[PDB]
Order: structure tokens, then C-alpha cells, then sequence
RNA sequence: CUCGUUAAGGAACUCGGCAAAAUGACCCCGUAACUUCGGGAGAAGGGGUGCUGACUUCGGUCAGCCGCAGUGAAUAGGCCC
RNA sequence: GUAGCGAAAUUCCUUGUCGGGUAAGUUCCGACCCGCACGAAAGGCGUAACGAUUUGGGCACUGUCUCAACGAGAGACUCGG
RNA sequence: CACCUCGAUGUCGGCUCGUCGCAUCCUGGGGCUGUAGUCGGUCCCAAGGGUUGGGCUGUUCGCCCAUUAAAGCGGCACGCGAGCUGGGUUCAGAACGUCGUGAGACAGUUCGGUCCCUAUCCGUCGCGGGCGUUGGAAAUUUGAGAGGAGCUGUCCUUAGUACGAGAGGACCGGGAUGGACUUACCGCUGGUGUACCAGUUGUUCUGCCAAGGGCAUUGCUGGGUAGCUAUGUAGGGAAGGGAUAAACGCUGAAAGCAUCUAAGUGUGAAGCCCACCUCAAGAUGAGAUUUCCCAUUUCUUUAAGAAAGUAAGACCCCUGAGAGAUGAUCAGGUAGAUAGGUUGGAAGUGGAAGGCUAGUGAUAGUUGGAGCGGACCAAUACUAAUCGGUCGAGGACUUAACC
């Protein structure tokens, strides 16, 4: 079907509320201190649970 | 399921022989009228056993008067007093559902003596 | 239940066989999440056969493995050509004779660029 | 699971040989029948020198079915054909001799003459 | 009245003083515990709060341990109230064994149904499929939404959505056997719920 | 949407058997009314088909074996009034 | 307006009447002929074979349907472009 | 009548979904009867639910068959084509009859003939996030209010009693069992079961035999686990109240009588409010109870002040299913059986490979209800749930017994 009416800037921006993305799981690596996703290998040092990989 | 087996162990039954599909068996099936209780012998070949423990059922096929009949019983009933195996037929199957389409000389099971 | 991986039955079977063979060869592999979570059980059920060692198990594993070439552990010229089957039954069963399971571990890694595919490293031991 | 336009064999000597269910009796929207359920039917094939003949509309009783019957004790009967017996307004039959076997479920529904005339009652 | 609450186990197939089968559902009723007693003069109504399944303390929390500590028991998982019962018979800390029931008595059974997910109107409400041949392009759909004149759709027009998760009673069932050694009830017939799901057993309201 | 199975029933669906299903190869037997005597006709309807040894005078044949099933899968008429 | 055909690809009245087929048949087949408004090279009557022709009946076959159920795959769905 | 619609108006019937009215088809109540009883006729009340399947026709209707307790009448754009069909509608072709000098037409008929749209808003069905509910949190809950369900036959008994000359044949009451409809569920019957098992054809591959892999609709065929499931299983609409409709009144006066009414009072329906089930405190009117954390630091200020670390607790993240479109819900995160694997089993398949014996060989038998074994069960920390982080209170004022 067809819109029949242009939406407003307001109604756009009110749809766009939950379109935002979140980034999560960041903690610090106990070895190098730089931040890594939890449960993920530190891409810099490669260590995970204190073991090189 | 462990609890299930523990509960149903007492109503399980032990007069049963270790019969199979393919083998001919007579069932001493007792029927109840409320005023009388009559045993009648239903003989037939076993097309299937299926189930586990107390959910085990088996079917028995017969050809009375040109009409193929097929009678399922639970294995562990008090209303089946005896299950007499009378031939040990040989088949390469467990479910003999091909017997429903056949009649007579083709529906014959090859006895083993064992 | 079990996963499907966007492939048909035959296609996923072939992909699992290829990945497991490659994994037995390389002792370490990069994959995605789901592929790894299935290849886990797969390779472990193959190494069970490796530990059992009988010819029955040998054939149950040849049913699955692709007959790739794991390594030319040569001594003189070209003699010792070794297949993945031979590797499974003469390097890895003897390796995990003592473990009661747990022949792999999974390590989550950087997501892939072109897809945001979550990537994973499987490794023996 | 016997329905309208469902064809049946005849299990008596009334004269009919094949039957077609017009309707099932009992209630308003009963779309299904089994043993002990009365039927209204035609006669699509009759014995030549028979009382009941081609085209006749007549009541009937289902006596054996593939989709068979069930007992309280889990014992189930099934058959390799769907057959019926022609009756009058009374539960008595038109013919005199029933063929093949018959289910026990009819004794509760008071088709006792058919149960008696049948050779084997399972 | 009375009642307990317990855990669904599964289905069985049982013979009852005769060859007559009875299909059966198994309810494991590890002895429920009274936790609180509510009255009109403090709470607005007569009732009794009950717990069934022990948690691990790491899974529980402080304000729940504090609520259990009066009865002097362990952190319970499922907690429910029973209404329209005698309060002089029941006390805090009382354990409600399965002996409370008698095999044969009539009973009512509440449970939360198996989640079927986002389902269509046909499976969710028994609506009929359209024809599948004769040029039909209308197969699995719910039909018209209503007339034209309202310029709107009336409510309780039945459509696709989540099937399952609802709370459902089954009335006029019957208790087949009790095992207090095992803390088990056998109930004639099917009852709502997945396995390892909570059930509330109560004496019948109708009876 | 494109496919695959289905209890019992079996066109009760429907404008209407639409669509799908079923038949489908080869060998042999057998084949109506009607007919412009050419046809109808691959009418219809049936049966057989795998493997292993003997046997032919090289295709028939006999015996045995296995399977629910032998053009074992794919490809091949639904028919009649 | 002859032969011949006739409720017809033609008949309104008309679901004509009768018979057959069906449990039930405004359709169909066969006869009747009050041919509203057949008719002889705008050809009439008949006709084997032929027809992705139109129509009706039957057997087999089946998810067409009773009354839906399950599975597979593409899309839909979440993420990235 | 031509007021709206010709810069679109889609035309009948059927299908899916229904909703409403009552001038009620059945069930329910009652009065009158030319109501003996059974059947009934008629009228008043009553719209809670139900109100069939087929043959013919494109058909609505209608006829017929056969049932039904009953086979209601109408409206909702003769309900519903951005939901379906497109049989019927003279779109274009062709033909019969008839008309026309004719091109063509129907006062008629016949065969065939493209039904476009990714849903913006409201609306509806479901699921979330945020905030609020005046300190923060975890649970259980009253329930305003809403919805759902509401049906009914047959048989037995009372009793061959009452009725009636007979024939035939009961109210009231108590039981039995069904129909359709519906809630749930899979232990039974069966279905499906595309990472289970076995058989089997062709070709090709693992060098060859043997054993196996691939492709051929999952190659085909025979079974079948979990899960999903109906045709299968269990249950349901039970009794009962309160007030009433129509009707029946009791007492009773206006009107010395009479009278159901005017006051007073009572029987009284499948209907109404309850009772049965479900949702429900966003019920901003935001409720109630139990339990837990506590009343810290600085700065600004008499500020219901600001930030800045925390308690109770929750979340992120991860393993997952009893859940599930994604969110969510639920179970768990080494204070461990959450999943995988391993070991045991179970179902299911049905007698593995390698051997050996027999046999001309096909093949059979034995080792051995073997071997295989997805999701089912129980154990087992071997692997993975590491490390960790984020958010989140310190509680205003007035008046009431000291409140
Ligand atoms: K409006
Ligand atoms: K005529
Ligand atoms: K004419
Ligand atoms: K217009
Ligand atoms: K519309
Ligand atoms: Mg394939
Ligand atoms: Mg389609
Ligand atoms: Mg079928
Ligand atoms: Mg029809
Ligand atoms: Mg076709
Ligand atoms: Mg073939
Ligand atoms: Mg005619
Ligand atoms: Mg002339
Ligand atoms: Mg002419
Ligand atoms: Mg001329
Ligand atoms: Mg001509
Ligand atoms: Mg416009
Ligand atoms: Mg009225
Ligand atoms: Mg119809
Ligand atoms: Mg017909
Ligand atoms: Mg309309
Ligand atoms: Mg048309
Ligand atoms: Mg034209
Ligand atoms: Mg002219
Ligand atoms: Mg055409
Ligand atoms: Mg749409
Ligand atoms: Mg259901
Ligand atoms: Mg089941
Ligand atoms: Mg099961
Ligand atoms: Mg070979
Ligand atoms: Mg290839
Ligand atoms: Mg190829
Ligand atoms: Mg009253
Ligand atoms: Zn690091």
C-alpha cells in the first residue's frame, strides 16, 4: 500500500528511538589492561584466562 | 522416567515369554459380562510389539472367515491369563504391516523350530 | 535438537565432514559459532572411535572422513604419506586415551568483517 | 470413521452386496460413525435374485470397521474391511445369516440377534 | 477446601483393581511448606502462603530468606497462596504431605500450558483453512476483519499471536493413587503443562 | 512459494475431478460395438521381469536363493460409455 | 416449406410431458412434436477415424474435501553491508 | 426524488470471519382453549446458546433426497474482491434462431476469454523498552473493571401409573449414555519425523576383493525416537443463590362488597447480578501484606539542592530450553550438572564387521535379540559457562491521641 501522508520529522525521530545500537560486554583484560569483550579473546595480546593463544 | 519405572514395576508382569513379531501366539483373553467371565482363545501371528515397560502393546492378526482381524492387547493386563507361543516364525522385520495386503498362501510365515 | 547452518541435509553433512577432517589435520581451526558448536560433538564422536581402535570403528569413521592427507611424516623420500584416518587412529586416540570427554575447546574471537559473523577458534586439548 | 458417500460391504444374505452411506444418524452434524452406529444408505450392488435390490433406500448397522473399536482394558479390535448389516426399523436384520466376524460392541447397543446369528463375535 | 502444589513428571498407563486401564499423570509433591498466614484484620482475606521446591541459597536472595526464616525452612522456588481453607488447621512451618488426599477423591488442577509460540488463527482458534485448489489464493488466513460501516475492526476478532503460556484449570479429575514414601500423586488424565512445570492441586469447587 | 508424507473415508470439494494423485519401459497372451474394411487398437483386460547353477543349439527351459517390493532408483499412456 | 430433422449450438412459455440414469439430476441420453423464431450447397439428414474441441456418466486414483497435521528448502524474522 | 459519488462506483453468487436486532425456528416460563391424555392451536415474556449434509442450476431463491430438538426472518455499502474465487455478467473471436437492403443488433441462446498494490496512520491480535506509582529492591496478592463458556437429544425409572369406554398414553422427580462445541495433553490408537535403523537399483569414488561414501525427489522402499499432533485420550458447560419479566398471587383500601396494589408482602424463566475459568493496580483513583538495604562522602545551602562512590538488588556478558520472530520468560554461571562430550541405559531398527561351517554358487547358519543408536533418562566438571564491569537508596510538607 501507499503512505497517503508524509510522516513528520517528529514522527520519524520517534520511530528512531529504538533504532539505536548498543555495545556491551566490554571489560578490561587483566593482562594488558586494554578493553575486550567479555568471553572473547583479547585481540591485542591474544590471552584468555591468562593463556596465550 | 526413573520414578515412572519405580511406580510401574509392581504392575509389570512376569508370566510373559520373550516372543517377537512373526511368531504365532494364542491369547487366553478373558471377557467380562458382569454376570460371567469367559476366556476365549484368540490365535494369530504377531505383527508388532511396541512400547516401553508398561506402555508395551502387541497386536495379533487372524483370518477368521475371510476377514482379516487385528487385535491389540497391552502386554501387562490381568485380563490376559496366558500367552502361548506355538511357532517361532522367521522374518527380517519387526513390523509386519505387509501382511494386511496379503491373503493366505503368501501370508505364511516360515517356521524355524527355534 | 540440532542445528541446520543454512544448508540442506546433504550440504551440512558434507560441510561437517570437510571441517572435521580439516580439524583433525590442523589440530586447530577458525570457524563460526554454530558450525563449531556442532563440529564439537562431531569430532568428539570421531575421537571416541579413535580410542576404540577396532576395525568396526575404523569403518564407522571411514564412513565419515574424507580421506584427506594430514602430513607427509617423511624419513627418506616420500614414503610416509599419512591420511587423516591414520592420524585419528595413531596420533589422537593415544593422545586422549585418558580423558573421559572434552577433546576440544572453543574460543570466541573477532567478528568477521564482511558479515559481522561471530568467529570462533576450535582447538584440541 | 465412516462418512457420507462411503461404500461398505454387506455382511448378511438380505440381498445386498455393496452399500453407500447416505447419512449417519444420531444428532444433527454427526459426520462420522463407527461400530454400533446406525446408517442410512442406498444399495449400489445387489444379489440378482435378492429381496433388497438396486436403488433401494434402507437403514443399516456398522458391524466391523478398519478404524476399529476400543475396550476399557486397552484391548482394541480392527479389521481389514468396512462392512454393515441391513436392518428394519426394529434392530432386527432384513436377511437371516451374517457372514464374517462381528465386534462385541453391539451387545451394549442391543443388536443381540445379530450377535447371535454371527458365527464369531470378537 | 485444601490443596497442594507440585511438579509434573509425565504420563503412564495404569490398571485399577481390574483390567480397566486408566491413563495417568504423575505429580511429584515433595512436601509443601506453609510460610505465611493471611487474615482479614491485617491482609483483607483468609489465606495461606505455601512453598514447594527448594532452591540453592546462592540462587535465592536475602529478602526471600527473611520471609522463609519464620517457618524455619530453606529457600523455596515456587510460592503460591491457597484460599478458602481452614486457618485453625494450618500453622506456620507446617508441612503438607500428600497423605492429605485420598485416592478416589475429586480434584481440580491448575497449570501453565505448553508454549506453542507465535501461531496462526487456524491452530490458535480452530478456524478453517480456505480451499487449496480451484484457483484459491486463500489458504491459511483468518478472513475478513468485519463490516465497512464501523470503519474499524471490532475487538475479539481472533488472529495470530502467542499460543500457550496461559493458566488453565482442569476440573472434576480423580486421584488414582498416592505414594507418600515417594511423595507422588497419580491423577486420572492429562493436565496442562510441560514437564518439570508447576501444578496446583485443589479439592474440587464444583463437588 | 516450491517440494514430500498421511490414519479412516474417498469427489462428499467444486461452476466444473481445477490441480495433484494414479497409469507409464520391454516380452507374451488377449482385445468389443462400429467401420469409408484402412482402421478402431498400444482398445480393453491380464500375467511376467531380480540373482545363481544346469539346459539348450542360444530364446525360450528346469531347479534353487533372497527380499514388503525385481523396467527395485530416473526417464516413458489413465481408461471406458 | 417438400424430403429429412425437431424443447435442437435453434423452444420464449420451459426446470415442457413421458422414460432411463441418481437416494435426490433446471444439466445429460432417448421418444413425443403447440417448430414463440428448423429446413435443404447462408446447404439438410447421417457418418468410421481424428480433436490440448464442448457436454454428461462410470472405474481406478488420490489432501480436492470431511478436518486438517507434520517435515524439508527460499523469503519473511535478528545481525552486518 | 436525483441530494453525494463519473480527475473511478467493483457487478451477482459462493468461500473465510463473523457481529447485531427481535417481528423467537428449538430449548426456557406462562395465560386461554372448541386444552380428556399424547400431539397441539393461539397469544404474552424471553435474543443465553444452537439453528445440518447432499443432487439440479453460475445462481439467491426454489424442488428433491435424508436427518434434525430445530433446520428462524432480516440488517451490517442486498457485510466482507488493498481477504479469496470469477461460475454469471453480450469487452474484443465465432456460431444458431429472429430482425434489418446492409454495416450490425437481441425481442433469445451457445463455446471461449489478463481480478494490479512491498500497509504510512487509525483499527485489531500479540510481545517489548522507557517512565511513573514520592527512599531503593525481591516476592505473594485483594480486586474495580473486562472477557470467555452458556446448547441439546435418546434411553431407563416413576409407570403402562394419571388420563381416557378403549386405542393409545403422561406431568413432577431421579438416573444412564450420546451428539455438536470447546480447554488441555500425547500414556494408549494412528500420522509426521530430510544428522535414527535396515533393505535395495544404477553409476562413480575410497588402488582392487570385502566393507563403505557421493548423486539420482530424503534415489526408492519398509519401519520409527523426541517434538508437533487429531481422527486419539481426559475433562467441561454441575448443583445453587439474589432480584426480576410475563403470569400466579396473600392481605387490603380507595368504592361498606369486590379487587394481586395504592401503601405492605411473596412465588416466579435457558434470560439479568453472582456462582465456573481466564486477564487485571498504567484501577495516574497507580491499592494491600511479608521480607531486605540502610540514613554515607564532598560541594553548595537553607536548596523536596548538585555529583560520586556504594548497601539490598538488578543488569550486561556467557552455557541453554520446559521458552522463543527479535526483545522477553525460565533454568544456570565452578558456592556448578546449564549445554556439549564420555560412560551407562531406554525406545527404535533388526541379527553388524571380521571369522568359521555348509553349499557348485547364489545364499543360509553360528560367533551374538548382535551391532548401530538425533533430540529420551541417570550419572560424570573432561570442554565451555573465565576475568570482570555498569546501574542502583539514603528518604518533602500540613494536620490529627504524644499522633
Ligand atoms: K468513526
Ligand atoms: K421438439
Ligand atoms: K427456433
Ligand atoms: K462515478
Ligand atoms: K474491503
Ligand atoms: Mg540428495
Ligand atoms: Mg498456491
Ligand atoms: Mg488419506
Ligand atoms: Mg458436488
Ligand atoms: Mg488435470
Ligand atoms: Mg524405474
Ligand atoms: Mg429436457
Ligand atoms: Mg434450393
Ligand atoms: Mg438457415
Ligand atoms: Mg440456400
Ligand atoms: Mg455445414
Ligand atoms: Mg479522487
Ligand atoms: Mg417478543
Ligand atoms: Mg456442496
Ligand atoms: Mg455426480
Ligand atoms: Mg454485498
Ligand atoms: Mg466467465
Ligand atoms: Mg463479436
Ligand atoms: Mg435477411
Ligand atoms: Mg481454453
Ligand atoms: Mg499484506
Ligand atoms: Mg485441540
Ligand atoms: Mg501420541
Ligand atoms: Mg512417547
Ligand atoms: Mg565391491
Ligand atoms: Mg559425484
Ligand atoms: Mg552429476
Ligand atoms: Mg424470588
Ligand atoms: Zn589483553
Amino acid at each position: 500500500a501507499v503512505p497517503a501522508r508524509r510522516t513528520s520529522k517528529a514522527k520519524k525521530a520517534k520511530r528512531r528511538t529504538h533504532y539505536k545500537l548498543t555495545i556491551k560486554g566490554l571489560n578490561a583484560c587483566s593482562n594488558c589492561g586494554e578493553m575486550k569483550k567479555s568471553h572473547h579473546v583479547c585481540p591485542a595480546c591474544g590471552h584468555y584466562d591468562g593463556k596465550d593463544v | 522416567n526413573p520414578l515412572i519405572q519405580e511406580l510401574t514395576q509392581e504392575q509389570l508382569r512376569t508370566d510373559i515369554p520373550a516372543f517377537r513379531p512373526g511368531d504365532t501366539v494364542r491369547v487366553h483373553a478373558k471377557v467380562v459380562e458382569g454376570t460371567r467371565e469367559r476366556i476365549q482363545l484368540f490365535e494369530g501371528v504377531v505383527i508388532k510389539r511396541r512400547g516401553a515397560g508398561i506402555s508395551e502393546t502387541y497386536t495379533v492378526r487372524k483370518v477368521s472367515n475371510g476377514v482379516g482381524v487385528e487385535r491389540t492387547f497391552p502386554l501387562h493386563t490381568p485380563r490376559v491369563a496366558q500367552i502361548e507361543v506355538v511357532r517361532y516364525g522367521k522374518v527380517r522385520r519387526a513390523k509386519l504391516y505387509y501382511l494386511r495386503a496379503l491373503h493366505g498362501k503368501a501370508a505364511r510365515i516360515k517356521e524355524i523350530r527355534r | 535438537s540440532y542445528r541446520k547452518l543454512g544448508r540442506t541435509s546433504s550440504q551440512r553433512k558434507a560441510m561437517l565432514r570437510d571441517i572435521t577432517t580439516d580439524l583433525i589435520i590442523n589440530e586447530r581451526i577458525v570457524t563460526t559459532e554454530a558450525r563449531a558448536k556442532e563440529v564439537r560433538s562431531t569430532v568428539e564422536k570421531m575421537i571416541t572411535l579413535g580410542k576404540r581402535g577396532d576395525l568396526h570403528a575404523r569403518r564407522q569413521a571411514a564412513t565419515f572422513v574424507r580421506n584427506e592427507v594430514a602430513s607427509v611424516r617423511e624419513e627418506d623420500e616420500s614414503i610416509v604419506v599419512e591420511s587423516a584416518l591414520q592420524k585419528l587412529f595413531n596420533d589422537l586416540g593415544p593422545r586422549f586415551a585418558e580423558r573421559q570427554g572434552g577433546y576440544t575447546r572453543i574460543l570466541k574471537t573477532e567478528p568477521r568483517r564482511g558479515d559481522a559473523a561471530p568467529m570462533v577458534v576450535i582447538e584440541f586439548v | 470413521m465412516i462418512q457420507q458417500e462411503s461404500r461398505l460391504r454387506v455382511a448378511d444374505n438380505s440381498g445386498a452386496r455393496e452399500i453407500l452411506t447416505i447419512k449417519v444418524l444420531g444428532g444433527s452434524g454427526r459426520k462420522t460413525a463407527n461400530i454400533g452406529d446406525v446408517i442410512v444408505a442406498t444399495v449400489k450392488q445387489a444379489t440378482p435374485g435378492g429381496v433388497v435390490k438396486k436403488g433401494e433406500v434402507v437403514k443399516a448397522v456398522i458391524v466391523r470397521t478398519k478404524s476399529g473399536a476400543r475396550r476399557a482394558d486397552g484391548s482394541y479390535i480392527k479389521f481389514d474391511e468396512n462392512a454393515a448389516v441391513i436392518i428394519r426399523d426394529d434392530k432386527s436384520p432384513r436377511g437371516t445369516r451374517i457372514f464374517g466376524p462381528v465386534a462385541r460392541e453391539l451387545r451394549e447397543n442391543n443388536f443381540m440377534k445379530i450377535v447371535s446369528l454371527a458365527p464369531e463375535v470378537l | 477446601t485444601k490443596g497442594i502444589l507440585g511438579k509434573k513428571v509425565g504420563m503412564t498407563q495404569i490398571f485399577t483393581e481390574s483390567g480397566e486401564l486408566i491413563p495417568v499423570t504423575v505429580v511429584e509433591a515433595t512436601p509443601n511448606v506453609v510460610l505465611q498466614v493471611k487474615t482479614v484484620e491485617t491482609d483483607g482475606y483468609e489465606a495461606i502462603q505455601v512453598g514447594y521446591q527448594d532452591k540453592r541459597e546462592v540462587l535465592s536472595n536475602k529478602p526471600a530468606k527473611g520471609h522463609v526464616a519464620k517457618a524455619n525452612t530453606a529457600p523455596k522456588r515456587f510460592i503460591k497462596e491457597f484460599k478458602n481453607v481452614e486457618l485453625g488447621e494450618y500453622e506456620v512451618g507446617k508441612e503438607i504431605k500428600v497423605d492429605v488426599f485420598q485416592a478416589g477423591d475429586v480434584v481440580d488442577v491448575t497449570g501453565t500450558t505448553k508454549g506453542k509460540g507465535f501461531q496462526g488463527a487456524i491452530k490458535r482458534h480452530g478456524q478453517s483453512r480456505g480451499p487449496m485448489s480451484h484457483g484459491s489464493r486463500y489458504h491459511r488466513r483468518p478472513g475478513s476483519m468485519g463490516p465497512v460501516a464501523p470503519n474499524r475492526v471490532f475487538k475479539n476478532k481472533r488472529l495470530a499471536g502467542r499460543m500457550g503460556g496461559d493458566r488453565v484449570t482442569i476440573q472434576n479429575l480423580e486421584v488414582v493413587k498416592v505414594d507418600v514414601e515417594r511423595n507422588v500423586i497419580l491423577i486420572k488424565g492429562n493436565i496442562p503443562g510441560a514437564k518439570k512445570s508447576l501444578i496446583t492441586i485443589k479439592s474440587a469447587v464444583k463437588a
